[PDB]
């Protein structure tokens, strides 16, 4: 790009392109952590300061000889910065949005934001020519997308911005990566739970900013729909795929759900599926194996990610 | 004094640093697996059995009385002789949670060489430690009666001192120790004025009388502490009387696995000495009726695969064998990641 820039400048006399430094500066107006904002409530366990960018995704392991040992390598975000980032690159977006669904420029909030929420890995990453195989290398991301944006006037809703393409690649904003294979549980939940911490102590906050020359306040939801079949039955708590247990809403049985069709309901949910791994830990009838198992449906492993799942159409028109 | 090469079987994932080695009349269990329970074992122990240097993972069930626990990656554990059973607490989740609660192990039953098992837990009152990992839990007696003896490990920071960026780092606890009934769960901490700072994957001794501890990683300075440490406890008809008291001889050591080779007479393996240099040489330890000294060996050959290598792990089988692996060299690019060796001391 230097050269391409310094060979355009000499041979027109004009300087169309521009250098580098005003490139790095125009960079460092779009990364995380550069506009200031604060939070209604002081978001406790939250360091409020307001300009931190790329920080290490450990958030301080214990890499030491003498420690269990992980040689991952992760980076990340922090949360909150991340949606400040994005919500002041969608600022012109939004005032725009605002304008043609016959409203004021000015407008204090709430605006609240509805959030995909997405983790997927990508298999393997490696390149040699040669040298035999080299390494697996397996790793994996953890992203987002805002999904809709909207706002009320009194007790009238209006859908200010809705998003044309939820799943494509362009608006998948990913918050941390990892060199990490996506079954291996400990690293895996280890260096995702403060996003998690990050992301419950966010729940019931209040988020201003400074975006059209008057102040904004923002209220948040989020929806984890994003995940895959494999891994939403390994975060969760479930079995794996082999047992009588097949659906992630229902408790029906692979032999009730070859006679029971269509009569089921949903009925799984966050705080009971962490009662039933309660229960599995205490075991309070003093029953044997089998009856647990068939008790708890399926219940396994504490559960630490909520998660509202869902299909794609492919599986199910393929499934048929 | 004698290195031997084992094979394996085919469920090598399930092992992981920081296990747990029971035994029980000479039979030998596995207890802290990787990732979770499965459909194959619903518990997580293991009949860790080995014929002819070849070792099988088979599973081991409960009884139904007993409670299910998850796999703890760095718990302490002692033996409790009064029956027999062991006790454990401490550790540290998969998830990477730290809890504070005391699991009891004691066999239900053994008929037609299949035994079973009737896991119990045990809440505590008044003064709690917090949760913790790498600490040491010893069983001692005294006029008969018998108490646990604890001393601490590491932890998190506590819930003010927590934030985002900061969620993993570790600190030392506080230098207390703990005497805990097990007949009602008392709970009481203690302030030693001779023990400074804490400490971290120490190597504890108790016979009969007074607990001796040994080397370990101190985090405050980043150094291991060279000296030792005995603990005299007493339990009169009133409030118990600890006493501490230090000597010197320490060596100056992280990370390492007691054995007990004869009656009174115990040993130790190499563990660590600097976090850049593996330790090489490993000690023995005798004890008196008061007196305590260490003693070395005639340095036992390694394989150069060990000595090519960077860490290591391990644990004892109780029976005067040790038991360890080793990562594999990834390198060579053919490797399952993991060899292992048991050590017979005799
Ligand atoms: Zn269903």
């Amino acid at each position: 790009y230097h050269k391409m820039y310094r060979t355009v400048k000499a041979i027109t006399g004009r300087q169309i392109f521009q250098p580098l430094h005003a490139l790095r500066n125009a960079e460092k107006v779009l990364l995380p952590g550069y506009h200031p904002f604060e939070w209604q409530p002081p978001l406790k366990n939250v360091s409020s300061r307001t300009d931190v960018g790329i920080i290490d995704g450990l958030s301080g392991l214990a890499s030491s000889v003498d420690e269990y040992p992980v040689d991952t390598i992760a980076k990340r975000f922090r949360y909150d910065s991340a949606l400040v980032s994005a919500l002041m690159d969608m600022e012109e977006d939004i005032l725009e949005g605002m304008r043609s669904q016959d409203l004021d420029d000015y407008l204090n909030g709430p605006f609240t934001v509805v959030v995909k929420e997405s983790c997927d890995g990508m298999g393997d990453v490696s390149e040699k020519h040669g040298s035999g195989p080299a390494v697996p290398e397996k790793a994996v991301r953890f992203s987002f997308t805002v999904m809709r944006i909207t706002i009320e006037h009194g007790s009238q809703n209006v859908k200010v911005f809705e998003e044309p393409k939820p799943n494509s690649e362009l608006c998948c904003k990913p918050l941390c990566l990892m060199l990490a294979d996506e079954s291996d549980h400990e690293t895996l939940t280890a260096i995702l739970s403060p996003l998690i911490a990050e992301r419950e102590a966010m729940k019931s906050s209040e988020l201003t900013l400074e975006m059209g020359g008057i102040p904004r306040t923002f209220k948040f939801i989020f929806r984890g729909t994003g995940y895959d079949e494999k891994l939403v039955r390994e975060v969760e708590g479930l079995e794996a795929s082999g047992s009588v247990y097949i659906c992630t809403l229902c408790d029906t049985t692979r032999l009730e759900a070859s006679q029971n069709l269509v009569f089921h309901s949903i009925t799984r949910s966050h705080a009971e599926n962490l009662q039933r791994y309660e229960v599995w830990r205490s075991n309070p009838y003093h029953e044997s194996v089998e009856e647990l198992r068939d008790r708890v449906k399926g219940v396994s492993a504490k559960p630490f990610i909520e998660t509202v799942p869902s299909i794609d159409a492919l599986h199910c028109d393929i499934g048929n | 004094m004698s290195l031997q090469m084992v094979t394996v079987g085919h469920n090598i994932a399930l092992i992981q640093p920081g296990f747990s080695l029971m035994n029980f009349d000479g039979q030998v269990f596995f207890f802290g697996q990787k990732g979770w329970p499965k459909r194959s074992c619903p518990t997580g122990v293991f009949h860790f059995d080995i014929k002819q240097n070849h070792l099988k993972l088979k599973p081991a069930i409960f009884s139904k009385d007993s409670c299910y626990l998850p796999p703890l990656r760095y718990p302490a554990t002692c033996s409790y002789k009064g029956k027999h059973q062991y006790i454990i607490h401490g550790g540290k989740t998969p998830n990477n949670e730290l809890s504070d609660k005391i699991y009891i192990m004691s066999v239900a039953c053994k008929n037609n060489k299949k035994v079973t098992f009737r896991c119990t837990e045990k809440d505590l009152v008044g003064d709690v430690p917090e949760p913790r990992y790498g600490h040491s839990i010893d069983v001692v007696y005294s006029r008969g009666k018998s108490m646990g003896v604890l001393f601490g490990g590491r932890s998190y920071m506590p819930s003010t001192q927590r934030t985002t960026e900061k969620w993993n780092s570790v600190a030392d606890c506080l230098p207390h120790v703990f005497l805990i009934d097990f007949e009602f769960g008392c709970a009481t901490s203690y302030i030693l004025p001779e023990l400074q700072d804490g400490l971290s994957f120490h190597v504890s001794i108790a016979r009969n009388d007074t607990v001796y501890i040994l080397g370990g990683h101190s985090l405050a300075s980043n150094i291991r502490p060279a000296n030792l440490y005995r603990i005299r406890v007493d339990l009169p008809l009133g409030t118990p009387a600890v006493n501490c008291t230090v000597l010197p001889g320490g060596i100056s050591v992280s990370s390492a696995i007691l054995t007990q080779t004869n009656n009174d007479e115990f040993v130790i393996v190499g563990g660590y000495q600097l976090e850049n240099q593996k330790r090489m040489v490993c000690s023995l330890v005798s004890l008196g009726d008061n007196t305590i000294e260490i003693s070395e060996m005639e340095t036992p050959d390694w394989t150069s695969d060990i000595k090519h290598s960077k860490i290591w792990f391990g644990s004892n089988m109780g029976n005067g064998t040790i038991f360890l692996g080793i990562p594999g060299d990834n390198k060579q690019a053919m490797s399952e990641a993991f060899y292992f060796y048991t050590l017979r001391c005799s």
